[PDB]
């Protein structure tokens, strides 16, 4: 239980002890923390991502501003730092002398035009990026996947991840909006070449479905997708008493198997040769696709045959009668059941509902693998955030100053109360060229104000001060991309979140 | 709990120099063997940069790190491990310094880069390509030898160890998988560090010396059972039926005598003499009374060569894994020239040799079987691991560190860049190299400044390769000595060093994590 | 595994060897005191000589159990 | 180190400090031992017999301290008594004492690197010529006294007066039945207590002597199928009294009749397993007894694994227990067994006599067993001694009259070379002086006052002292020309084992 200044400053000792070592970890120069696990042991993390999680909660406010880097870790995966550093980096100026002006209030709609001369100056600095060309978006995706390096995948993965978000891009909710990643999938492949780490479409299934007998391939035979019970009902569609006598043993067994065989009646015309139960899967059941000529598929679970439903575009069957192909298997189909490795690969190709596209990920170690799927990351994030958002914005210093003058001019526009966090938010944006510079080892002091006089001149348009070169540059120069999606997504979180731990003078019980 | 900024900072740098004040005396001739009571509750003796660390149970997070990465080290190397620890916090002295003096630890590291490659490109620069042959293989291998155990045991390992390279290159394999084969052998001395063409079996059979010298081999290394038991299971154990155990029994060791008697029909298809033996190797055990049958006849039943040996046989003899007495052929396995069942200490050792297309040729070392013959046993292998690379290089340049007055003081003369941005990591990287040579050097009581400028002007002024005499502390040539350096050892532990010197430098805070 | 090494073990060897003897100094012509000695056993001990005592008490000393032992002896 | 973690016992300081330090202190004993003493340890590992020692290996396998070197080093110098008996009251103080001679030079900072080595190089130097200052050698192995004389150092050694009729004994003992022609056996010539008689009554009756009770019976034959076993005899089921007088007049049969006829078939079985002798490692019953003797059987009422170990070892026996009909897996070794009176005890006598395999057996009588095992103790670290299998034992001057031979060999030869080895060879040449000092020690005078008149002999070979008012004030007893002498082959071994422990241990950091 808290209140006041201490809810205030626990705030500021909420996210700010977070956020001080998190700009060390943030940068393109970022500086990994240091940390002693329970164990004794150590992880070296540049993330807001994993810091969070094992330290311990330092405030009440804390555990907010970790639900907030969830969240666009949710929305994101990268930005967590600054989602808690920004909106902490509001938190330390000005409340409490604006609780000493008396107010929580004239701070959050503060905030919120604090929000919106960003989003004002974001879209002459944030300009549409050409998600037609994948080199276009390579640049931003070659921005995403060069701060945390893997190198030699982050060259291939991103023309991956490029075709990844890209071949899962049909989207359609009437708005095309492109959050649409889930389609795109990595495949975990033992042996293999290290190439052919790629976008196919549909799912392959790697998760449960491996079998000597699915024969080693099924291609125009459909796979077939159970939710429905495909073990034995007693009755018509139902189920009666068991065996006390001999009158009643002999009545139960035939529409036991009736039922099995009027849903194999209607489950066979479809031209299964691999039908996959999820539910429904029974010792009597597959032995009756054993015995069907139709491969018995156990150990398989809805992920697969959503994923297979995601992978030939079937639909799960939710009907006990009548199945077809389309339910399962959708058109002519492929199963394709490879071992690249000892593992068999379900490879369901031939999507309906296309554009549902996993990724063929092929290292010739699951690491050289994972190398790929982690470099698949940041690029098909971006490249989805490229595909929502068809912008880019030059990033570092300018974006920061550039909105850091606007909000202080803006301050000075209104040059009234607000114009304090106006004043407070401004600088919160020059934490970061701070940041990057205070990883590069030079004086930010002299370039802060020299980017200050960067924006004298410029108003910092594109030009930032660029982490690894720690100068004040042009961002287009560098072609360094923050997109008006990665950044404004990570900016309105942290807008929202200092509002909503400043929202907070009182914790109770 | 959080430790800010030098605060995490001062713990990087202060766990690192006690590990190196293990190398200091633990480097080289000049260092020291240390007998680890505590370290994992064991009674032990090491000298290696890698193997004390993982020895110890290490309750220090800085130190939770430093056994991993000389470990990938002394997998190629043996040495170095000894070394790069050595110039790591010699770095991180550096490094604090010049935070300490104040810097960001980027734009530290921004100049190990320049200086990294600088001396990475002179280790092309300077890269010593010596023909490899077992004169300089015994140099590479003693130097490594020398580095963990006496010169004088450095070239009792050196011969085992420059004899299995060369018969590993019979294999046709520039590293050492096989022939890697170092046997500890029941004896009052350690002093014997010998080779056997072939290999040294476990069990001669439970009845002993049944063939004990088998000097023509046909060689059935067999799983099967000639013991498959003897004792009283029902199904295979205690069955609810005790009546129901005993009439399994009999069939079992009947089944033996199956197994028995095909013996002897194949010592007889195969033999036919006790001349040319045939060698009956059982993975499991064998009864006294199939020995018996078979030890009469002049046959020789091995039980328990473990799956190595199956494979060893299988392989160094030419030989064959046959699940099947029934009849065989002398040709249907295969042969060594020597198989003797020998006794030094309590078990008898049979040594199955001048095994044909030998895929195993094994070290053998004799000894109290105590840390002592584990500390010949380690460094012959590091010093195998060094030769190992000796094969796999055909450059080694000279050791005692007569790299770094060659390397080093390179660097010391430029700045790769000759820009200052450089210079602060060049002075940290520069500095940090010459470690190996002055510490040994001064270990002996010769002050290293001193003892530097000559090697460094010994090399400025000769061009010379010039190395340190660890023991005497003196300026020497290594060129020549055999103290020598592979291009695949000086290499990762030069990535070793940066590659976990960076991180610690960059993390500036600590916290308890859970 | 405990040893008192050098003169300080020898010389309090001799004290737990002599303080018996202290006992015993007259007990073949009686006259002294004679303490009716009750052990942890509820046992009342006495001695027509030093032995009988000497039987009863036990020490941890190899020392003082020799000369016991011999005096028995 | 700087680390609150990782591990060490030792290192640093410490092994300059701690690893040299309680070594030596471990050489207290040694320090008062190896010549003639009277100085002894009583170690109680509480066995009810308090143990008089002056034997290092049993005096140090109490002995158990974290210094990781006085840890290890314990084996060197038990590592040598199983190379020699005698030279062990030696090992311990020799390099104990040459120790803190590095570590003044470690004080002086004269380097691990360095020190030992010079040692070393003088451990070769002695080795070098060790074999030169050899003279005599223990030739006739059946004659008394080329062997008693080998003994009269070794006994000497551990123990003082008994040494004499001991040497004699074991000599007399003939420790050369077998041939020592690479055969040596501690078994076969075996130690046997008797309490009582006299110590120098301590016999060697040859045979297996057991002073377990022969019951009934002697062997049917003397080459017997020996019947070992544990508890052939335990009782099959035992009488009873119920009400403080008897339990029923009715239920006393049955109980014998379950042992009779049972002991019956057992014993019979033991008349049909053939032993000639059955050795009763548990009890006998008066039935089996009676058994036992109509059977035709040598019986033995009670056997300690004294007996079963040996019987085990020599006969290739197994102690059994037996409710059974058995059957001999034991058959004999022997070719004679005996109730003998030895000791003037009755005892059981198994018997024959070879060169190999042959048992000719001690019989210690004493009316304790510290008694009968310290001086065993001393007795048999001479008949350990005698275990050389080069029978020409190589007999350098005894006493340790070597070492003002070596000592001026290795202080000359510290002259001649540089470096600080020649400094370490001559703190080589000084460790020479303990045992001289652990004589006179327990002889009661500085081995300076010892040493330097025997610096003034210079080269002698035969005066050094021991345990006598001649090693107090003459500062000599006549230890090479004496009947006192000793082996080369434990000159070989202390002087360099003790060094080879000493080698590493200061080296040890972790």
């Amino acid at each position: 239980r808290e209140s006041g200044r201490k809810v205030q400053s626990g705030n500021i000792n909420a996210a700010k002890t977070i956020a001080d070592i998190i700009r060390t970890c943030l940068g393109p120069k970022s500086m990994m923390k240091m940390l002693l696990d329970p164990m004794g042991g150590i992880v070296m993390t540049n993330d807001g991502n994993a810091i969070l999680r094992e330290i311990q909660v330092q405030h009440p406010a804390a555990k907010s501003m970790i639900e907030i880097s969830r969240t666009q870790d949710e929305e994101v995966g990268d930005g967590t730092t600054s989602v808690i550093i920004l909106a902490g980096e509001m938190l330390s100026v000005a409340e409490h002398f604006l609780e000493q002006q008396m107010h929580p209030t004239v701070v959050i709609s503060a905030y919120r035009k604090a929000l919106d001369d960003m989003i004002s100056t974001l879209k002459k600095i944030s300009i549409p990026v050409d998600i037609s060309d994948s080199d276009m978006m390579l640049n931003i995706i070659n921005s995403s996947i060069t701060t945390k390096a893997i190198s030699r995948w982050s060259s291939l993965a991103c023309n991956i991840a490029l075709d990844a978000v890209k071949m899962v891009q049909f989207e359609e909710n009437g708005r095309k909006e492109i959050d649409i990643k889930k389609y795109a999938r990595v495949e975990k492949i033992p042996g293999g070449i290290i190439e052919d780490s790629c976008v196919l479409r549909g799912v392959m299934i790697n998760k449960d479905v491996t079998h000597p007998r699915m024969r080693r391939y099924i291609k125009n035979p459909r796979i077939v997708l159970l939710d429905s019970s495909l073990e034995y009902k007693k009755g018509e569609s139902q189920t009666d008493i068991e065996i006390t006598r001999e009158e009643d043993f002999t009545r139960i067994l035939q529409m036991e198997e009736e039922y099995i065989q009027q849903l194999c009646e209607d489950i066979i015309q479809l031209k299964p040769d691999v039908v996959i139960t999820e539910k429904g899967i029974s010792d009597l059941a597959q032995h009756y696709l054993m015995r069907a000529n139709i491969t018995a598929i156990r150990r398989v679970r809805k992920t697969d045959n959503n994923r297979i439903a995601r992978a030939c575009g079937a639909r799960i069957v939710s009907r006990p009668e009548e199945l077809r192909e389309d339910d399962v298997g959708t058109g002519a189909g492929l199963l394709e059941i490879k071992k690249i490795g000892d593992e068999y690969f379900t490879f369901i190709t031939d999507c309906k509902d296309p554009k549902a596209c996993t990724i063929l990920l092929r290292g010739a170690s699951k690491e050289i693998l994972s190398e790929v799927e982690r470099n698949l990351q940041d690029a098909m994030q971006v490249c989805r955030n490229v595909l929502l958002d068809p912008q880019l914005v030059p990033g570092g210093g300018a974006s920061e100053m550039a909105v850091a003058h606007a909000l202080t001019e803006k301050s000075k526009a209104m040059t009234g109360v607000e114009q304090w966090p106006y004043r407070a938010v401004a600088q919160a944006l020059e934490v970061i060229p701070r940041t990057l510079i205070q990883n590069c080892g030079a004086s930010t002091i002299r370039l802060l104000t020299s980017l200050r006089a960067k924006h004298t001149q410029e108003n910092c348009e594109t030009w930032g001060v660029n982490g690894e070169t720690g100068t004040l540059v042009d961002m287009k120069e560098l072609g360094i991309w923050e997109p008006l999606a990665v950044k404004l997504q990570t900016y309105k979180t942290a807008v929202e979140t200092a509002v909503l731990l400043l929202r907070i003078d009182d914790i109770v019980s | 709990e959080v430790a800010r900024a030098q605060a995490a900072l001062a713990v990087n740098i202060s766990a690192a120099r006690g590990l190196q004040d293990v190398l200091r005396t633990n480097l080289g001739p000049k260092g020291t063997m240390k007998m680890l009571v505590s370290g994992a509750g064991d009674i032990k003796l090491t000298k290696d940069g890698n193997v004390l660390l993982h020895e110890m149970q290490i309750q220090h997070p800085t130190a939770s790190l430093i056994a991993k990465v000389a470990t990938a080290q002394d997998d190629i190397t043996g040495d170095g491990t000894t070394s790069n620890v050595l110039i790591i916090g010699e770095l991180l002295k550096q490094a604090d310094l010049y935070i300490s003096e104040g810097l960001h630890p980027r734009i530290i590291t921004e100049g190990f880069e320049a200086a990294k490659e600088k001396a990475l490109q002179f280790l092309e620069e300077v890269k010593v390509s010596r023909e490899m042959d077992r004169e300089t293989l015994i140099d590479v291998a003693r130097t490594s030898l020398r580095t963990k155990v006496h010169a004088e045991l450095a070239d009792v390992l050196t011969e085992a160890v420059v004899d299995s390279i060369l018969a590993i290159k019979k294999q046709d394999e520039p590293i050492d998988l096989f022939m890697i084969e170092i046997m500890e052998m029941k004896h009052k001395s350690e002093t014997d560090t010998s080779l056997i063409r072939g290999l040294v079996l476990d069990h001669g059979a439970r009845h002993p010396d049944m063939k004990k010298r088998v000097e023509d081999a046909y060689i059935l290394t067999c799983n099967v059972s000639l013991e498959y038991e003897k004792t009283e299971v029902n199904s295979g154990f205690f069955y609810k039926s005790a009546e129901e155990r005993e009439k399994l029994v009999k069939a079992e060791r009947k089944f033996i005598e199956d197994r028995v008697k095909k013996i002897i029909e194949l010592k007889r298809k195969v033999c036919g003499d006790s001349d040319k033996g045939f060698v009956v190797i059982n993975q499991k055990g064998i009864d006294p009374f199939s020995l018996d049958a078979l030890s009469k006849e002049g046959i020789v039943a091995l039980r328990r060569a473990k799956r190595r040996n199956m494979e060893r046989l299988t392989l160094a003899c030419g030989g064959v894994a046959l699940n099947s007495f029934d009849d065989l052929s002398p040709d249907c396995l295969g042969h060594a020239g020597l198989v003797y069942e020998y006794t030094l200490g309590e078990e008898k050792f049979t040594f199955i040799e001048k095994c044909n297309n030998p895929r195993s040729v094994t070290l053998l070392i004799k000894g109290p079987n105590k840390h002592t013959l584990t500390q010949i046993k380690d460094a012959v292998r590091d010093g195998l691991r060094a030769v190992k690379n000796a094969i796999d290089d055909g450059c080694v340049v000279p050791g005692a560190g007569a790299v770094e007055v060659a390397m080093a003081e390179a660097l010391i003369k430029h700045k790769p860049s000759v820009k200052g941005r450089a210079q602060l990591g060049v002075q940290a990287f520069a500095d940090a190299l010459l470690i190996i040579p002055k510490v040994l050097a001064q270990n002996s009581g010769f002050d290293l400044q001193e003892t530097l400028v000559k090697i460094q002007a010994e090399h400025s002024e000769s061009g010379q390769l010039v190395g340190v005499d660890l023991n005497t502390g003196e300026p020497m040539v290594a060129a020549e000595v055999g103290v020598w350096d592979n291009y695949c050892v000086k290499k990762q532990l030069l990535h070793s060093c940066t590659v976990i010197a960076t991180n610690i430098l960059l993390v500036d805070e600590i916290m308890r994590a859970g | 595994t405990d040893s008192s090494q050098g003169i300080p073990q020898l010389v309090s060897n001799i004290s737990a060897c002599q303080v018996i003897a202290e006992a015993v100094r007259t007990t073949l012509g009686p006259r002294g005191m004679d303490k009716l000695i009750v052990d942890g056993r509820g046992k009342a001990t006495i001695s027509n000589d030093g032995a009988t005592i000497l039987k009863l008490l036990d020490v941890v000393h190899p020392a003082a159990k020799t000369l016991v032992d011999i005096a028995k002896s | 180190m700087l680390k609150e973690g990782a591990k060490h016992f030792s290192g640093l300081e410490e092994a300059v400090y701690r690893n040299i330090q309680a070594c030596k202190e471990l050489a207290q004993t040694t320090r008062t031992a190896y010549g003639p003493n009277g100085m002894n340890k009583m170690v109680i590992n509480h066995l009810e017999k308090l143990f008089v020692t002056n034997d290092a290996a049993t005096i140090l396998r109490e002995l158990e301290v974290q210094h990781p070197a006085a840890k290890m080093i314990v084996m060197a110098s038990h590592m040598q008594e199983q190379e020699v008996g005698d030279g062990t009251n030696f090992v311990l103080v020799f390099a104990g004492a040459l120790l803190e001679l590095a570590e003044e030079l470690l004080r002086i900072g004269l380097s691990v690197s360095e020190v030992i080595e010079g040692y070393e190089i003088a451990c070769r130097k002695a080795h070098e010529i060790l074999p030169n200052l050899v003279c005599c050698s223990a030739k006739n192995l059946r004659d008394i006294d080329e062997v008693s004389s080998l003994l009269r150092t070794s006994i000497m050694s551990k123990q003082y007066g008994n040494e004499v009729f001991l040497a004699k004994l074991i000599a007399q003992a003939c420790v050369s039945i077998f041939p020592d022609s690479g055969h040596f056996n501690v078994d076969n010539i075996r130690v046997c207590k008797i309490l009582g008689s006299g110590i120098s009554s301590s016999s060697v009756l040859h045979g297996m002597v057991f002073k377990k009770e022969t019951e009934g019976d002697v062997t049917s034959v003397k080459d017997a199928k020996i019947a070992v076993y544990s508890c052939p005899f335990d009782g099959m089921i035992t009488e009873t009294k119920g009400t403080v007088l008897i339990k029923t007049a009715e239920e006393l049969m049955n109980f014998s009749k379950g042992e009779e006829n049972l002991m019956d078939a057992q014993v019979k079985a033991i008349a049909d397993t053939g032993a000639n002798v059955v050795v009763t490692g548990g009890k006998v019953a008066d039935m089996a007894l009676h058994y036992a003797n109509k059977y035709n059987i040598m019986l033995v009422r009670l056997n300690s694994k004294w007996d079963l170990r040996r019987l085990c070892k020599t006969v290739g026996a197994t102690a059994l227990p037996r409710l059974t009909p058995p059957v001999l897996e034991e058959m004999g070794h022997c070719d004679s067994v005996y109730l003998s009176e030895v000791g003037d005890t009755q005892v059981v006598v198994f018997k024959h006599e070879k060169e190999d395999g042959a048992i000719s057996t001690i019989v210690l009588r004493g009316s304790t067993d510290n008694l009968m095992d310290d001086i065993e103790r001393a007795v048999d670290d001479g008949v350990n001694t005698f275990k050389v299998l080069t029978r020409d034992k190589r007999l350098v001057p005894g006493g340790g009259a070597t070492e003002i031979e070596l000592a001026k060999q290795i202080t000359s030869y510290g002259e001649t070379c540089p470096g600080l080895e020649q400094y370490a060879i001559k703190k080589f040449a000084e460790a020479f002086e303990a045992i001289p000092r652990a004589l006179a020690e327990n002889s009661g005078v500085k081995a300076n006052e010892v040493i330097s008149k025997l610096y003034a002999v210079h080269q002698e070979g035969n005066k050094n002292v021991g345990l006598d008012i001649e090693a107090e004030v003459p500062a000599v007893k006549d230890m090479l020309e004496a009947g006192i002498l000793d082996t080369y082959l434990g000159k070989y071994w202390a002087i360099k084992l003790a060094t080879n422990a000493a080698v590493t241990v200061l080296r040890v950091d972790q």
